[PDB]
């Protein structure tokens, strides 16, 4: 039992929340860009 | 007289609770603005030591951290408990006596 413990494992959990976040915006994001990309093609293709 | 009334009383708190605050925030260092521990400060005498770790290890298990430094005559304590076992945690320093 050190302080080093938790203390250095504490500082992992934050890192561990961070990708978290992250990649459920960064998946999120390219579900957004896929939408408008696609109904793009439904223009381009639907007046042609 | 109004400045040195508090300027006294200032002194008088700060010369008591230096030395306890100096040991015990050197324990957790740097852990004590951190969501995921949570920090408990609370004095302990050479004889309620033993008391207090029997109550917190019973009610707590094998995962709360209990350190103590000294300072000249009796130890500040510090538990150190997971967030959302405050209840726990408090309920046990109750039980015994020693509260926060």
């Amino acid at each position: 039992g050190l302080i080093k413990s938790l203390a250095e494992k504490e500082k992992q959990l934050l890192e561990r929340l961070e990708a978290a976040k992250k990649e459920a915006e960064e998946r999120v994001k390219r579900a957004e860009a896929e939408a408008k990309a696609l109904l793009e093609e439904a223009e381009a293709k639907a007046k042609a | 007289t109004r400045q040195k009334q508090e300027l006294e009383e200032e002194l008088a708190l700060a010369q008591a609770y230096l030395e306890p605050l100096e040991r015990l925030a050197a324990l957790a260092h740097g852990l004590d603005k951190s969501p995921f521990l949570r920090v408990i400060p609370f004095l302990l005498t050479e004889k309620e030591l033993p008391l207090v770790e029997e109550a917190l290890r019973k009610a707590l298990e094998d995962r709360y951290l209990l350190a103590h430094e000294a300072y000249a005559g009796g130890v500040p304590a510090l538990v150190v408990v997971h967030r959302k076992e405050v209840d726990q945690a408090k309920a046990a320093l109750s039980r015994a006596g020693v509260a926060e």
